RNA sequence: UUGCUGCAGUUAAAAAGCUCGUAGUUGGAUCUCUAGCGUUUACUUUGAAAAAAUUAGAGUGUUCAAAGCAGGCCGCCUGGAUACCGCAGCUAGGAAUAAUGGAAUAGGACCGCGGUUCUAUUUUGUUGGUUUUCGGAACUGAGGCCAUGAUUAAGAGGGACGGCCG
RNA sequence: UACCUGGUUGAUCCUGCCAGUAGCAUAUGCUUGUCUCAAAGAUUAAGCCAUGCAUGUCUAAGUACGCACGGCCGGUACAGUGAAACUGCGAAUGGCUCAUUAAAUCAGUUAUGGUUCCUUUGGUCGCUCGUACUUGGAUAACUGUGGUAAUUCUAGAGCUAAUACAUGCCGACGGGCGCUGACCCCCUUCGCGGGGGGGAUGCGUGCAUUUAUCAGUGGUGACUCUAGAUAACCUCGGGCCGAUCGCACGCCGGCGGCGACGACCCAUUCGAACGUCUGCCCUAUCAACUUUCGAUGGUAGUCGCCGUGCCUACCAUGGUGACCACGGGUGACGGGGAAUCAGGGUUCGAUUCCGGAGAGGGAGCCUGAGAAACGGCUACCACAUCCAAGGAAGGCAGCAGGCGCGCAAAUUAC
């Protein structure tokens, strides 16, 4: 059709919102942002679905334009605002801090975090460029770009930055025997170690990733987040420690509990 | 409603194509500017993004680069001798990029004249107008003199370009599109092409 | 010349051919400097084009033209154009029903660069994809295997 | 009663009057790894990628059901699974089966040996002129060795010759 | 639930079809108590439409001298609510329908290292050495005089705004860095001469743009990548380098915090556009086709946001085809899917999600980041409305509704 679209029709939404058919028509819309329409999520959902706070849509912008919500530390009044993967929404007025992580079956989890904790984010940086007398860049998973970073922080590699400032505190390389987690594809919300990576010149980079309960599993680069250095993560993990466990002991494990 | 589509055209294999969709904006072209000798008139006009095109009517002026030795002046065009494309254009007087241009000599020999000091197409009698005294046998001190006398074993000129200084005009081919970045910018030729374009524009009559 | 076909003048764009020479240089010998680059796919460079004096701006080794994409094969079956050559691509599609194969070919135009000279009709040549070149041409020959 | 699985063609409807022949399809035994490879595929097994809705299918007393994605306990403990997704394109194992070729006027493999041209950009504390080797190529004048190199000869087929036959 | 039964004969065993049997969709007949869920002018005519409605919009924060309201305080530029109009943005989404369309659309897979991109989100924004304590002219709105039978028609007259439209400066600013270079100092030289420092006067300087040269900070599977150096260029149809607004007020005449509008350029998000490989129904009573007027490729340009016969010039004589080209037909939009069903299959898919296309038929274009837009304009062709006969105004395949067409499809509702 003729210049962008602006509408989104409610089953063409992405699965991991858990829309029902029967609410509406549409659906949320994302709006431009730092992370993809695809692998986002709208404050709406947020506040109205998750932490169910609100009932209707108008509750929702009652709440927003209040200026009560900030997302990395920033005020944002946008209720279909693009809030993806490691960013920090605060909640100032009750004193609730979330951290934006995948569960084990593959969506965002309303996941807390202590206030001091909110004080960080971890992000992989994309590119490394350098431009008009050389002062490099670096451009980050969700869209960051920092001025002068530090020469050992190439390509893949997850840097911490300070919300209330835009600067690096620490990096961690993406090396053999790395703690990661999986964004994208049938394996997406697992965490794991690196065991190793296959590079295949002029197409997708695969590596091969081992879980904490024996269990190998390969994933394309692109759809590989460092978190951990070694082994112990430089974050809180949500209820489940990122372990994809089956049907058989997912209904062992439930009729347990009963 | 000129038309850049793929569609108009016959397959490969050579059966017709019927279209789908009719004309559309973004495959939309424009009239040739046919970009003539004479004071600067350039037009722009707006296209795709809301960004402009500088469409060059009529160029008089444009900078050229002395590569030999790197030294780009601002030279008046005077004529277009021979276009590799087609020869009408040579006849029509119409500026495109990789067409070979005579351009005025001045700035490039008055140039060499201020960094070496040896006379550029002056015959073997003229009188020097007193001004050019004063870079051709002016004093300075010994260092300047010693600086100098090292530059003069390197400043030889080849044959080729003699004659053309003698007469006051290079032949120089033109490497920016004058109806799209709305200047003639260039090189003048040297060496094997300058040979090459030589005994092609000599054939050409 | 030998390398001077056209009414326009040939020469590689990134090679300049003008430097200030000085005479015990210039009576010694006279060669110009040829540019090449490597394919990044494992493919080694050549040694006719790193020393040949053919002019090509569509030579993926010698030309602006950078490979990326697929990498495909296939026999040479018509020589008959200027720097470009017929290739076809022989496969079996299966029909379900039958649960049988039928074989179909493809009939390709690809640039050949003018360092593969003495190449012969029914050896197999080995392709890249790269940006397209003219109206049906849009793979270049990168290596060529004899029958 | 459109037959791939799975149909008919002596008389029920049906094999061209007959032979040759290009394309098409099909085709006889046989051969037990040193950052680059191994002769390349088809085949088969695994991996990642592949929109929901739909379909299969887990959980849940819509009062039951078709449905829906909810709900349940006295502020709490939950769920919104999972599977399939032709073909083709990527990825890693297997090497039976089926195609293809590795040395035949030996410019054939493997080993040390003679020279022609050019070049690497370490070197004579740094710096300018000659000559070098080492690092790395095509061309060759010879030499040693290979247990040196051709599977069988189809109750497949062409051709040769022998005495007949109609 | 992997199913059969009647019908040729005087009777028999067959081949074989006609008939029966069940499901699914459209119509239609007669019948019709309760309750939930729910398709619905697709087929024929993408035929034609009266009438009403379907795209508008203001915050403390661009422009408030409409008494349209009352309110201070009365020498306080502007208390406030705010019609109207200028300015900004949107109207390219949504909705409808299936005429077109047969390697086209479209699907899965890859590429832009060959391109644009409003907006959001980051980065950048005294890095440039040369009236500022705020510059200029107009026009709406309003008032007043009008014309025409007529429309969301508009001319003339009198004022007045800017984040509209123009123009344009201090400051950072002290210098540094490349060149040109009279004069001064030092060592050697008897001296000539050779070698090493210091310099006032002129020239240019940053990012973006265009061209040529030199050297090889960070990256790629591969750059003619990115950055750096050098000589320059820089469109009067001019490119960045802020004459703008709001709330809170402070510190020893200046210095400031919290925002909002802007902004050249890079990154990002939403895309879009061109491509790569593989895949489509029937037809030989379509066997050779394409290349005069571009067919296939080569060199040079033009045009375009870029790659390219996209187009022009000059050359070559190619490119596809019984593995079905080319041509014709389709009661053909393509997929995700639907009905049926042992296993295999057959048939349908206008229709709610994705992609494509068109607004009666073609064609051309303004504005804009985005349109070859039709609830934008301009012309012709076909239909048709008003009329004082001079001229004016058209687009339901948006929602209702009507006519037509037909076997075939709902309310001018809130």
């Amino acid at each position: 059709a003729r210049g962008p679209k602006k509408h989104l029709k409610r089953v063409a939404a992405p699965k991991h919102w858990m829309l029902d058919k029967l609410t509406g028509v549409f659906a949320p819309r994302p709006s431009t942002g730092p992370h993809k329409l695809r692998e986002c999520l709208p404050l709406i959902i947020f506040l109205r679905n998750r932490l169910k706070y609100a009932l209707t849509g108008d509750e929702v912008k009652k709440i927003c334009m209040q200026r009560f919500i900030k997302i990395d530390g920033k005020v944002r009044t946008d209720i279909t605002y693009p809030a993806g993967f490691m960013d920090v929404i605060s909640i100032d007025k009750t004193g609730e801090n979330f951290r934006l992580i995948y569960d084990t079956k593959g969506r965002f989890a309303v996941h807390r975090i202590t206030p001091e904790e909110a004080k960080y984010k971890l992000c992989k940086v994309r590119k490394i460029f350098v431009g008009t007398k050389g002062i490099p860049h670096l451009v980050t998973h969700d869209a960051r770009t920092i001025r002068y970073p530090d020469p050992l922080i190439k390509v893949n590699d997850t840097i911490q930055i300070d919300l209330e400032t835009g600067k690096i505190t620490d990096f961690i390389k993406f090396d053999t025997g790395n703690l990661c987690m999986v964004t994208g594809g049938a394996n997406l919300g697992r965490i794991g170690v690196i065991t190793n990576r296959e590079r295949h010149p002029g197409s997708f980079d695969v590596v091969h990733v081992k879980d904490a309960n024996g269990n190998s599993f390969a994933t394309r680069l692109s759809n590989i987040f460092v978190i951990g250095k070694g082994n112990k993560p430089w974050i809180s993990l949500p209820r489940g420690k990122g372990i994809r466990l089956t049907i058989a002991e997912e209904r062992d494990k439930r009729l347990a509990a009963k | 409603g000129i038309s850049r589509d793929n569609w108009h055209k016959r397959r490969k294999t050579g059966g017709k194509r019927k279209p789908y969709h009719k004309k559309r904006k973004y495959e939309l072209g424009r009239p040739a500017a046919n970009t003539k000798i004479g004071p600067r008139r350039i037009h722009t006009v707006r296209v795709r993004g809301g960004n402009k095109k500088y469409r060059a009517l009529r160029l008089d002026v444009g900078n050229f680069s002395w590569g030999s030795e790197c030294c780009t002046r601002k030279t008046r065009i005077i004529d277009v001798v021979y276009n590799a494309s087609n020869n009408e254009l040579v006849r029509t007087k119409t500026l495109v990029k990789n067409c070979i241009v005579l351009i005025d000599s001045t700035p490039y020999r008055q140039w060499y004249e201020s960094h070496y000091a040896l006379p550029l197409g002056r015959k073997k009698g003229a009188k020097l107008t007193p001004e050019e005294e004063e870079i051709l046998n002016k004093k300075r001190s010994k260092k300047i003199q010693k600086k100098y006398d090292e530059r003069k074993k390197n400043a030889k000129i080849s044959s080729l370009l003699e004659e053309q200084f003698q007469q006051g005009k290079l032949l120089a081919c033109i490497a920016s599109r004058p109806g799209q970045c709305g200047r003639a910018d260039g090189y003048v030729l040297e060496g094997k092409e300058l040979e090459f374009y030589l005994r092609k524009i000599k054939a050409r009559k | 010349a030998d390398i001077q076909t056209e009414r326009a003048y040939q020469k590689q764009p990134t090679i300049f051919q003008n430097k200030k020479r000085v005479l015990l240089g210039e009576t010694g010998k006279e060669k110009l400097p040829r540019y090449y680059k490597n394919i990044g796919l494992g493919f080694k460079t050549p040694k006719e084009a790193i020393e040949g004096t053919y002019i090509d701006k569509k030579c993926p080794f010698t030309g602006n033209v950078s490979i990326r994409g697929r990498i495909l094969s296939g026999v040479v079956t018509k020589m008959k154009m200027q720097r470009t050559i017929v290739i076809r691509r022989d496969y079996l599609h299966y029909i379900r029903k039958y649960n049988r194969f039928e074989k179909r070919h493809k009939n390709m135009s690809v640039h050949l660069s003018p360092c593969f000279r003495d190449v012969q009709i029914g050896d197999i040549v080995t392709v890249g994809e790269c940006r397209p070149l003219s109206k049906t041409v849009r793979f270049n020959v990168l290596k060529v295997t004899k029958a």
